[PDB]
């Protein structure tokens, strides 16, 4: 089972440096055409380079837009790749991920999940988590929803579980929206029967890795 | 820099009818390689070189053309392919991609239901108070959201924020947020969440008398 991992992103100061790195397993590493491919949270998808196979002694291309820049290159004993990216600006805030060539200038067969790459001048900020309760259970009503609101973090992104992953049903964790603070918050509920609120508890796992930030914290 | 352009840039179609999307290159090319994007993943391989489907991939899934232009498929659309799809060449430096084509589900009308949470002990010793509106699993997703405080008619202070398509049932999912300070809050008693919608033969209102929770 081929698998490309990345991580390294983050906030970064406006012309600043920052490396990303992308792990592979499953596959001869060397013997395929590892590319770099990035997105712009809610835009398309933009290819930035290559480097070949054990076929060049690491042959790279790169596109005009990140040319002398961005810098790519691979490590054979780690079945790793490299993003060396420098002078970063506003327009390079996006998900970076890392893909595989089929062949030789062909198509992307795999791809990693990616990483988030910030650039901005704000600071990070951990966020504040907040329970989501009613006000009574009420009798009437056989579904009763709680919630979790995470709240003034900076940068994205947070990660949100139940009951450590085991609470999975009826859960809808909402997308970030930015506070005229330029901090995030958003809202993780779910949903689950009202004859079970005061009989088993309900936490959501809170987990903000910029900030170093892990919450569990208690609804009911 | 090979442009291609894909079309529509949007669709909308029911469970088991027929999603054609379009993409053109502005110069001719050899091969079309298509990606599907489902919500929160990253995109994946569906169709390489033109015609073939990869690994896993479902008989719904198709494509054709040749030069200039080319088509992707979904024959008997499914929920499960709620996402953005894209076209890819890589013919000519750099391999570029269409801008992409998002594609979502027709279901039947589904009200939401409408939840209201005051805000917790533990923010409001914080000199702030949020209150959070919750509609879970309607369609369409078209939905209105009013506050009122004391009856009072809200607007400029709450933010919303909806979920994509859920391929489980076909819903969407709405929050909204109201934030006042403390002070400001506790100089009202009524905290009403207006929603209208479809589904509802009148707008449905949820809320609760602050001091009293």
């Amino acid at each position: 089972e081929v698998q490309l991992l990345e991580s390294g992103g983050g906030l970064v100061q406006p012309g600043g440096s920052l490396r990303l790195s992308c792990a592979t397993s499953g596959f001869t590493f060397t013997d395929y055409y590892m590319n770099w491919v990035r997105q712009a949270p809610g835009k398309g998808l933009e290819w930035l380079g290559f480097i070949g196979n054990k076929a060049n002694g690491y042959t790279t291309e790169y596109s005009a837009s990140v040319k002398g820049r961005f810098t790519i290159s691979r490590d054979k004993s780690k079945s790793t790749l490299y993003l060396q990216m420098n002078t970063l600006q506003a327009e390079d805030s996006a998900i970076y991920y890392c893909t595989r060539d089929r062949g030789l200038r062909f198509y992307f067969d795999y791809w990693g999940q990616g990483t988030l790459v910030t650039v901005s001048s704000a600071s990070t900020k951990g966020p504040s988590v907040f329970p989501l309760a009613p006000c009574s259970r009420s009798t009437s009503e056989s579904t009763a929803a709680l919630g979790c609101l995470v709240k003034d973090y900076f940068p994205e992104p947070v990660t949100v579980s139940w009951n450590s992953g085991a609470l999975t049903s009826g859960v809808h964790t909402f997308p970030a929206v930015l506070q005229s603070s330029g901090l995030y918050s958003l809202s993780s509920v779910v949903t689950v029967p009202s004859s079970s609120l005061g009989t088993k508890t309900y936490t959501c796992n809170v987990d903000h890795k910029p900030s170093n930030t892990k919450v569990d914290k208690r609804v009911e | 820099q090979t442009v291609l352009t894909q079309s529509p840039s949007s669709l909308s179609v029911s469970v088991g009818d027929r999603v054609t999307i379009t993409c053109r290159a502005s110069s001719s090319v050899t091969y079309i390689h298509w990606y599907q994007q489902k919500p929160g993943l990253a995109p994946k391989s569906l169709i390489y070189a033109t015609s073939n489907l990869a690994s896993g991939v479902p008989s719904r899934f198709s494509g054709s053309g040749s030069g200039t232009d080319y088509t992707f498929t979904i024959s008997s659309l499914q929920p499960e392919d709620i996402a953005t799809y894209y076209c890819q060449h890589w013919s000519s430096k750099p391999p570029t991609f269409g801008q992409g084509t998002k594609v979502e589900v027709k279901r039947t009308v589904a009200a939401p239901s409408v939840f209201i949470f005051p805000p917790s002990d533990e923010q409001l010793k914080s000199g702030t108070a949020s209150v959070v509106c919750l509609l879970n699993n309607f369609y369409p997703r078209e939905a209105k959201v009013q506050w009122k405080v004391d009856n009072a008619l809200q607007s400029g202070n709450s933010q919303e924020s909806v979920t994509e398509q859920d391929s489980k049932d076909s819903t969407y999912s709405l929050s909204s947020t109201l934030t006042l300070s403390k002070a400001d809050y506790e100089k009202h008693k009524v905290y009403a969440c207006e929603v209208t919608h479809q589904g509802l033969s009148s707008p449905v209102t949820k809320s609760f008398n602050r001091g009293e929770c």
